[PDB]
């Protein structure tokens, strides 16, 4: 078993790319509680890894943000944050810093830096809206997670409006208010009911949110809406299997009626 | 002097057990001298009855040569109770732990009533001493056998200081009471009383033994046996003077036993002569005397290092042998006098014996030179070498200490078979000047060697290998038949360190010619004889001299010592050497006119290449360009004299054929901005100069060549000039915009390609900028370090046979080889190919990586790096590899004045190759230290050493490349390669590939393709090691320790795959060897696994 | 130099009357003189210290540090013909017989017939 | 085994044959495969292949897909292999690194096609090809060998043809001096800003990119006396200590 730093050095020399045991040896230095020496071994890993391996570099950034979140001072946290954003992909290391924040359970400064990151780059990326809206609806800030939609429809254009309010509706169907999510989605229903994947994930979200009469109304209005020869049997292979897993022969009649007229 | 005192105390702390292990052996000698106190005595006896009294027993009696015939017996023997003296070294308690053990001085002094007023002649006092030791040791073994402790302890006869005038008793042990765990012997000696006589019959300038020649060893031995107690009184009064004497003598003891200067003798044909006790005696005399005004030289107030450097300075720059020596009196100034006794000498005026007379002029010469260089390497302050001054056994491997060695295998036979066996004198006149056959033989060998070579050798030493001082009790001598003779040497080893400047001068100018034939002319005539002549030289003077047909497979000093021993010592003494002849022609023999007959220090191939380069230089200057040439200068390997083969004309196939010359144009501002356009403009200028060259000088030719060593710009183009003299040159244009273009790229590039682009800039400034300064400094240094060019040629050959030149570059090899040439700290500046090559090998076996930065200051003997720059290099090293853990990629660190970065020539090679080099050096040095130096040892060292690791792929180009590579293969028919070396550049120029070999470019492209998963080494100089026909090459190589077992596949595992498991794939060896074979169907023939 | 020779190497320079000039003077402002002398001492110090003595002769013969001075110094002033005019050696390293023979070509004095 | 036909994460195994060797009798040169895309037009309908053979260029791909269209009679027209950097020679671009002209994966080969139904046909054909390669190694689709490796990269070692690199330096200098001169005059007369301003350029500077990256790279004398309150502080310090 690796319990000696000479053996850990032997393992890292036998393979230098593997950030799993790189971070494990740095966490071994954390087990002996050396944060500055762990940062020395950290920058050693930075200078020694082949830089083409971006995924193991990403795991090294997991290690950096873990160190400066749990042990170091926050001025050194923003220092290693600044060198991270000048080294590698800023948006991804932003959202995984936010992920490490929500694991470490800090919220007060986290909402203000949510606002800061939305001011920086939130106008064209969506995972920030995902994390911010989910954090607010889980930590009981429904009014703030509803007035985030003003800035969402402000910054995002028409190309991304449908997706941002769709994922808003998904979050408020799962851990929010389904009437609020339906009020968001019926505007897109009136905008383009021809769109099929949004309708299918909408009836799926209503299935998983368990509203019996509303999923009945959706599955009996879908065929009345615009439906082609693939979409009919597609939504019937959704619908009969959802109701299987009387009101079955009532749609078995229409499933063979609509192939004739 | 802040860390050196701590180093002195730690050197002491290497051995500080002088209390625990001293008590048991001193109680052993307490019981011993109690037994000697109770030994019962004896009265006067006769030789003609004590002979039978020792005949009937098993113990016999030793003798100085010869045994006394009763015709001269008029001495009266005795066997008395001796006053026993436990004196000397461990009385002073100056302990050192040795594998052969120290010895307490203990003397049975002689009582006053068994000597007389004439104890200085005809060795009957020494015969008394022999018979007295015989009966006292028989009495002591009888008393040991009655006391019953024989099973662990035993006693042996031995000579004191390897000298037959004084046999002594070696008390030792073997495997409750058994002693085995400290110094393994004490020595019982027998001596004469103090007040005997006066210096006129006590000097080495008298004689009374029958034919007045000098009796030096005689009246040294008996006088040191009689009068050596004022030494001990003076030693203890200096002990009361200052306390630094015991640390001083253990310092000198470690110094002289790492120099190999034990207390035997140099007269006997052995290294040594000088002794540690003589070092103590001379130091104690130097604490009061030594000055010209008889001054206090060493004050008795300071510490040990200052008096140690004082005595080293005094026996370094002040002479004791030739011009001056120090007279002295223990019982009142001590006076340096300017006349010499033509012997290593210091005089006593209260004892009147000459304490250095155990050594000769040759051993004093080598000791004075060692003292001079150790004073030089202790005075310097820029770098400390305490670990190079006191922690190096240069005597463990003897051929490392000396430049070259020869053997004298002579079956002379018997003491009475002297005349027809050896051509030197015989009689009591020489047997009173000397002692024995080997003694006057060794002195004759020194005299004929120094007069045979003159100032063609730095220093001469001579030893008798097969000597055995451990002769048993029942035998009257070492009565050993040592392979053809009844004397105590198996053979006679002569070692030289040579002056490398005129080491191979093919004539030896003796004395000038006149009508009156002078005495030195008569000496030269009688010394050389049949090969002497008198010649006129070109200036007009007439000198007696001797011509020497020089050769490449030998130095001429071999033939000179052969003739000058087979004319003087014996006409059957066979000289055997084969190491020099074995790896003196491992250098490839260049196919030149008479190059087998020429020497190895000849550089005429390089000078002919530079003459052709000067022709091309004038032609490329006096043409006209739109931006003319500012400075054209070569940088190539032939221009720094370190090409492997000597460049013969028209040799295409050597990869060191196309030397690179660079040219810099004027500093014009109109160069373009980016690197592809400025390199394209460099191609435009090269196209212009080759166009005008084919326009005006049709006898030359030109062809372009893409380059790829500077990466990420495929458009770097050189031209290559094929000259009518027979050589080719590769022209590279340098511009002032280049390094600032690369720094522009470094500055504006992205923040994760920074070390990659820094590696590109490293390769650029290794090939263009600093390599100019590198070739200037080493080309300047290769005229004061003469053997540097053959040792680099031999090292490149050896590293090519051991398969490293594909990864490793030339500059590492050159700085490795210049390290022992510029840093002689344990040794000398090497003046032979053998000594230089194994100096390099010993160093790179000694070489650490974590705590040995290789700092060089490339300078001639007697500028350097300053102290601040040395601290800067050390700081660069320590921050460089404390940020670096253990060299995952930065294995070697080699700094000079030309490059303070250090990583300039070592960056790029892999850790398997570097570890293979260091482990192979370790293998070579332990192989040489145990298996012994031999021709079969050298050839087994220069085996390829495949050491089969995962593949060997065997190549075959369709032409044995010796003819187009320009090396004769020791073929006895010179004509069959004289008509075969294609001494004409071909008409079509697209045939150069198929008369060349592509194996280096193939293994380079393969290594950069599979750089992550398996490394590939090869041979590149195919003619020098590809068989006698010169047609073979291999592609060997290690697989990474990651890719030993199977590994799960991802999108970036970077390997050829064999998916047999759906997740964990392995590299398909059959596929990678088969694409290798598809790449080399015309090239590879064989594949071997395992 | 890169060897142990030391040179008091000199350099002379002259003001060019610029083309399309009118004034008779063409004088340097004597604070351009310090700039020209600083850059000329710097660049010929570089041209010595990056060279050996044989290389210094082979780059002084085809008169190229003059054109290098003119190219690196035409920015500040027009500078009519530049020359070096003096190289004085002040200390020589050693002999090095082998290096001196390497500067010409090798040679080995050998036999002539005795006939007596 | 050879009977495996599809990897863990969607990769399709496509092995190959080996020629006649003077020391081996084999016939496997493994390779992975994947359909993918990105936003740009250079990487439309494209295919990953990991573990490319040594120098399997565009012509080798033409011969391979010609044998494939002989076997399964699909639709296949190959054009280029983006990221053909299997040596390690063209990772960084020095010209785009420090220049104005031509401004701005691992060991793979990304190969694009002429149609999405063409890459669909080739992908499903490739899945069936992997299955037949798994079942039997004798009835197998195979790619032949006319070896541009032999035409180009064994004989490096060659004089470069003078007319070729002469017309190359002519054309490259002809377009380079033109774009350099137009960039120089463009920065020398760039007077108008949209709000009134005049850009200071400096004399004989050649590029707006040059002054831009220069200004990115380029990123008092109080008295201790003479004021009443400061000399009060000084005399207060002298009074205290």
């Amino acid at each position: 078993a690796p319990e000696s730093v000479a053996d850990f050095e032997r393992l890292l020399i036998g393979n230098p790319n593997s950030s799993v045991v790189w971070m494990n040896y740095m966490a071994f230095q954390l087990q002996l509680s050396e944060i500055e020496k762990a940062r020395e071994l950290a920058e050693r890993a930075l200078k020694t890894i082949n830089f083409r391996e971006e995924a193991e570099k990403l795991n090294i950034w997991i290690a950096m943000l873990n160190l400066e979140n749990t042990f170091g001072t926050e001025e050194t946290l923003e220092e290693v944050f600044s060198r991270a954003c000048q080294y590698m992909d800023s948006y991804t290391i932003h959202t995984k810093l936010l992920g490490i924040y929500e694991i470490s359970e800090k919220f007060d400064k986290a909402a203000e830096l949510f606002k800061a990151t939305a001011k920086k780059f939130g106008g064209e990326k969506v995972s920030i809206w995902v994390s911010w809206g989910d954090f607010l609806i889980s930590h009981n800030e429904e009014q703030e997670a509803r007035t985030i939609l003003g800035n969402a429809l402000k910054a995002l254009p028409k190309r991304n409006h449908i997706e941002v309010v769709r994922k808003f509706a998904q979050l408020e169907f799962a851990k929010g208010d389904p009437e609020r999510g339906r009020s968001l989605f019926e505007g897109l229903v009136a905008d383009a009911p021809k769109r099929i994947d949004l309708w299918n994930v909408y009836v799926d979200q209503e299935v998983k949110a368990k509203d019996k009469k509303k999923v009945e109304d959706l599955f009996e209005r879908i065929i009345t809406k615009k439906i082609t020869r693939k979409q009919a049997k597609f939504f019937f292979n959704k619908w009969l299997q959802f109701e299987e897993s009387k009101t079955i022969e009532y749609v078995k009649a229409k499933a063979t009626e609509y192939v004739a007229s | 002097s802040n860390i050196f005192k701590l180093q002195i105390d730690e050197l002491l702390e290497q051995v500080k057990l002088k209390q625990k292990h001293v008590l048991k052996v001193e109680k052993f000698l307490h019981k011993l001298y109690d037994i000697l106190q109770e030994i019962p005595d004896w009265e006067e006896k006769s030789l003609a009855e004590v002979d039978s009294f020792f005949k009937n027993k098993i113990v016999s009696v030793p003798f100085v040569d010869p045994k006394p015939i009763p015709q001269n017996t008029n001495y009266k023997f005795n066997y008395k109770k001796p006053d026993i003296s436990l004196i000397g070294s461990f009385a002073l308690k100056a302990g050192i732990y040795q594998p052969n053990g120290s010895s307490i001085d203990t003397l049975l002094t002689m009582p006053k009533e068994l000597f007389e007023k004439k104890d200085f002649l005809n060795f009957r006092c020494l015969h008394k001493r022999s018979v007295y030791l015989a009966y006292l040791t028989h009495h002591l073994l009888i008393l040991l056998k009655k006391d019953k402790l024989d099973s662990f302890l035993q006693l042996e006869y031995s000579y004191f200081d390897n000298d037959p005038l004084l046999p002594i008793l070696r008390i030792s042990c073997s495997k409750d009471y058994n002693f085995y765990k400290t110094r393994f012997s004490i020595n019982l000696l027998i001596g004469f009383p103090y007040k005997v006589f006066e210096p006129k019959k006590l000097l080495p300038n008298r004689n009374c033994i029958r034919i007045l020649p000098a009796t030096p060893l005689y009246n040294f031995s008996v006088l040191s046996s009689s009068t050596h107690e004022n030494y001990l009184k003076y030693l203890y009064k200096t002990k009361k003077q200052t306390e630094s004497f015991v640390e001083a003598t253990v310092l000198g003891r470690l110094w002289l036993q790492q120099r190999g200067f034990s207390s035997n003798m140099s007269h006997s044909g052995s290294l040594g002569g000088f002794g540690t006790f003589e070092f103590t005696i001379l130091m104690a005399a130097l604490l009061n005397g030594g000055g010209i005004n008889s001054n206090k030289i060493l004050l008795h107030g300071f510490s040990s290092y200052q008096l140690f450097k004082g005595v080293i300075k005094y026996l370094a720059t002040m002479d004791l042998c030739h011009d001056g020596h120090l007279q002295f009196h223990s019982n009142p100034a001590s006076k340096y006098i300017d006349e010499g006794f033509q012997t290593p000498t210091l005089f006593d005026k209260s004892t009147k014996v000459n304490i250095l007379t155990k050594m000769t002029v040759s051993s004093y010469q080598i000791l004075k030179e060692y003292a001079g260089e150790t004073l030089r390497m202790l005075n310097n302050v820029v770098q400390d070498q305490f670990s190079n001054i006191f922690l190096t056994n240069i005597s463990r491997f003897d051929n490392l200490k000396y430049d070259l060695c020869y053997d004298v295998q002579l079956p002379l036979g018997k003491y009475n078979n002297l005349e027809t066996s050896l051509a030197a004198t015989f009689g009591s006149m020489e047997r009173v000047k000397f002692i024995t056959l080997e003694n006057f033989l060794a002195h004759k060998i020194t005299n004929v060697a120094r007069y045979a070579l003159g100032d063609r050798i730095k220093y001469i030493q001579i030893e008798m290998v097969g000597q055995k001082s451990d002769f048993p009790i029942t035998k009257r001598k070492v009565y050993s038949n040592t392979g053809g003779n009844h004397f105590n040497f198996d053979f006679v080893r002569v070692k030289l360190i040579v002056n490398p400047s005129e080491c191979d001068k093919l004539v030896t100018k003796g004395p000038a010619h006149s009508e009156t034939m002078s005495t030195e002319a008569a000496v030269f005539k009688n010394f050389w004889g049949i090969k002497s002549s008198l010649r006129r030289f070109k200036d007009g003077s007439i000198t007696h001299c001797c011509v020497w047909s020089t050769s490449s497979s030998e130095p001429i000093i071999s033939s000179i010592v052969n003739f000058a021993l087979q004319k003087h010592v014996s006409k059957k003494a066979q000289i055997s050497n084969e190491t020099i002849k074995k790896f003196h022609n491992f250098l490839p023999l260049p196919n030149l006119p008479s190059s087998a007959k020429t020497s190895v220090l000849n550089l005429s191939s390089f000078f002919n290449l530079k003459k052709s380069f000067d022709d091309l230089y004038k032609i490329i200057f006096q043409m006209k360009l739109p931006l003319s040439v500012k400075s054209i200068l070569p940088v190539g390997s032939a221009f720094r004299y370190t090409s492997l083969c000597q460049p013969v004309p028209f040799a295409y196939s050597d990869p060191d054929f196309f030397q690179d010359v660079i040219l810099e144009f004027e500093t014009s501002p109109k160069w373009p901005d980016e690197i592809t356009s400025l390199e394209k403009a460099k191609t435009a200028f090269l196209l212009k100069i080759q166009e005008e060259l084919s326009a005006n000088s049709s006898t030359y030719r030109s062809f372009f060549s893409r380059d790829e060593s500077i990466p990420y710009n495929l458009e770097i183009v050189t031209l290559n000039i094929l000259t009518p003299e027979g050589y080719g040159f590769k022209f590279r244009v340098l511009t002032e915009r280049d390094e600032i273009l690369y720094l522009r790229a470094i500055a504006n590039a992205r923040n994760e390609l920074k070390p990659e682009l820094e590696a590109t800039f490293l390769k650029f400034t290794a090939k263009y900028l600093a390599s100019v300064r590198h070739t200037r400094t080493l080309e300047n240094i290769s005229h004061s370090y003469q053997f540097y060019s053959p040792v680099v040629r031999l090292f490149k050959r050896w590293l090519d046979t051991h398969l490293l030149l594909g990864h490793i570059t030339d500059e590492l090899a050159e700085l490795i080889a210049i390290k022992p040439f510029v840093d002689p700290a344990p040794y000398f500046i090497p003046g032979s190919l053998e000594n230089g090559f194994l100096k390099v090998l010993k160093f790179i076996s000694q070489w650490n990586w974590k705590d040995d930065p290789l700092i060089l200051d490339l300078v001639k003997p007697e500028e350097r790096l300053t102290l601040a720059q040395y601290k800067g290099i050390q700081m660069n090293f320590t921050n460089l590899r404390n940020s670096d853990p253990n060299g995952t990629h930065l294995q070697f660190f080699v700094a000079s004045k030309n490059d303070p970065s250090g990583i300039l020539y070592s960056s790029g090679i892999p850790l398997p190759i570097a570890t293979r080099l260091t482990a192979l050096a370790k293998v070579a040095v332990n192989l040489l230290q145990t298996h012994g130096l031999n021709q079969q040892t050298i050839n087994l060292l220069f085996t390829p050493g495949l050491k089969d690791y995962d593949f060997v792929v065997d190549l075959r180009t369709p032409i044995g490349l010796k003819s187009s590579c320009g090396i004769l293969s020791a073929t006895e028919f010179k004509n069959i390669t004289n008509d075969q070396a294609p001494s004409n550049f071909p008409e079509n120029l697209n045939d150069l590939s198929e008369k060349m070999d592509p194996t280096y470019q193939l293994v380079k492209y393969l290594n950069l393709k599979y750089k992550n998963s398996l490394i590939l080494s090869s041979r590149k100089y195919i003619g020098v090691n590809g068989g006698e026909k010169g047609d073979k090459n291999v592609i060997t190589g290690l697989i990474k320790p990651l890719f030993k077992g199977a590994h799960k596949f991802r999108v970036n595992l970077d390997c050829n795959v064999k998916p047999v498991d759906d997740e964990n794939v392995i590299l398909n060896k059959e596929a990678i060897f088969h694409e290798i074979a598809a790449f080399g169907n015309d090239m590879v023939i064989n594949f071997e696994t395992d | 130099t890169s060897d142990d020779y030391v040179l008091r190497i000199f350099a002379i320079a002259f003001t060019r009357k610029q083309a399309n000039q009118v004034k008779r003077h063409s004088y340097a402002q004597s604070s351009h003189i310090r700039a020209i002398r600083k850059v000329i001492s710097e660049i010929l110090t570089k041209e010595v210290q990056g060279s050996t003595l044989a290389q210094l002769t082979s780059k002084l013969i085809p008169e190229v540090i003059n054109k290098e001075i003119e190219n690196a110094t035409k920015d500040i002033f027009p500078l009519q013909n530049i020359h070096v005019r003096k190289v004085k050696l002040l200390k020589q390293p050693k002999f090095d017989v082998g290096a001196l023979m390497a500067l010409h070509g090798e040679g080995s004095g050998e036999e002539k017939g005795k006939k007596v | 085994i050879e009977d495996i036909s599809a990897m863990k994460n969607g990769f399709i195994v496509v092995p190959f044959k080996l020629p006649d060797h003077k020391a081996l009798p084999a016939s496997l040169h493994f390779m992975f495969a994947k359909r993918h895309q990105s936003s740009n037009s250079n990487e439309s309908d494209c295919l990953f292949l990991v573990n490319l053979p040594l120098l399997s260029n565009i012509e080798h791909m033409k011969k391979f897909v010609g044998q494939l269209c002989g076997k399964y009679d699909t639709v296949s027209h190959v054009e280029e292999l983006l990221y053909n950097d299997e040596f390690g020679l063209h990772e960084v671009d020095l010209s785009a690194l420090t220049s104005d002209l031509m401004s701005s994966p691992r060991n793979t080969a990304l190969l694009k096609f002429v149609d999405a139904a063409s890459i669909n046909n080739c992908w499903n054909a490739l899945k069936k090809y992997s299955n037949l390669h798994a079942k039997h190694p004798n009835e197998l689709f195979e790619w032949t060998y006319t070896t541009p490796s032999f035409t180009t990269f064994v004989n490096f070692y060659k004089p470069l043809d003078i007319d070729y690199l002469k017309e190359d330096i002519h054309t490259h200098m002809a377009i380079f001096e033109q774009r350099e001169a137009q960039a120089q005059e463009d920065v020398q007369s760039s007077i108008v800003d949209e709000d009134g301003f005049t850009l200071v350029v400096g004399k004989n500077t050649k590029s707006l990119n040059s002054i831009r990256k220069k200004i990115l790279n380029k990123n008092k004398k109080a008295k201790k006396d003479f004021y009443r309150f400061q000399v009060r502080e000084r005399k207060k310090q002298e009074i205290n200590q």
